[PDB]
């Protein structure tokens, strides 16, 4: 992927359902994003390489 | 025999949490899991300038 | 200048999220509260939070 917000390499999946949902990302206690948003409008949660 | 089996019975029931040895065991699994994953999370993302 | 509110994203819980960035680039150093008074008649008087 290459989101406007950040670079990265991930495997998106239609996951559920944890986030903020109005700003787009979700992190897990580090710099990484685990990981949905951005798609319109669904939960494409990402993973590491 | 019933006192031996009673002793082993309380040895069955009691692991968590106030019964170190067991907190030593999770001090070990949390030790090497902490060192591995958490130190490797400090090593990457982020260190540098 | 960034404005935040709980209204749009967390109406029932209170977390604040950004809803505007105002093109005000002169640094704000001062503020005051503008007093409002409600021109009710005596029989229409309410208490305001």
């Amino acid at each position: 992927y290459s989101l406007y917000g950040v670079s990265g390499r991930g495997v998106f999946q239609n996951c559920t359902a944890v986030g903020v949902r109005q700003q787009r990302f979700v992190y897990d206690a580090y710099q990484n994003l685990v990981g949905y948003y951005s798609d319109d409008g669904n939960y494409y949660c990402l993973r590491a390489c | 025999a019933n006192k031996f089996n009673q002793a082993l019975g309380a040895m069955q029931t009691g692991f968590t949490t106030t019964n170190e040895a067991f907190q030593k065991v999770q001090d070990a699994v949390n030790n090497n899991a902490q060192a591995l994953s958490k130190l490797a999370s400090e090593l990457s993302n982020t260190f540098g300038a | 200048v960034h404005l935040f509110s709980s209204r749009y994203v967390d109406l029932y819980g209170g977390n604040m999220f950004q809803f505007a960035t105002l093109p005000v680039y002169d640094t704000i150093k001062y503020y005051s509260i503008i007093p409002h008074s409600i021109r009710s008649i005596q029989s229409d008087r309410k208490a305001w939070a």
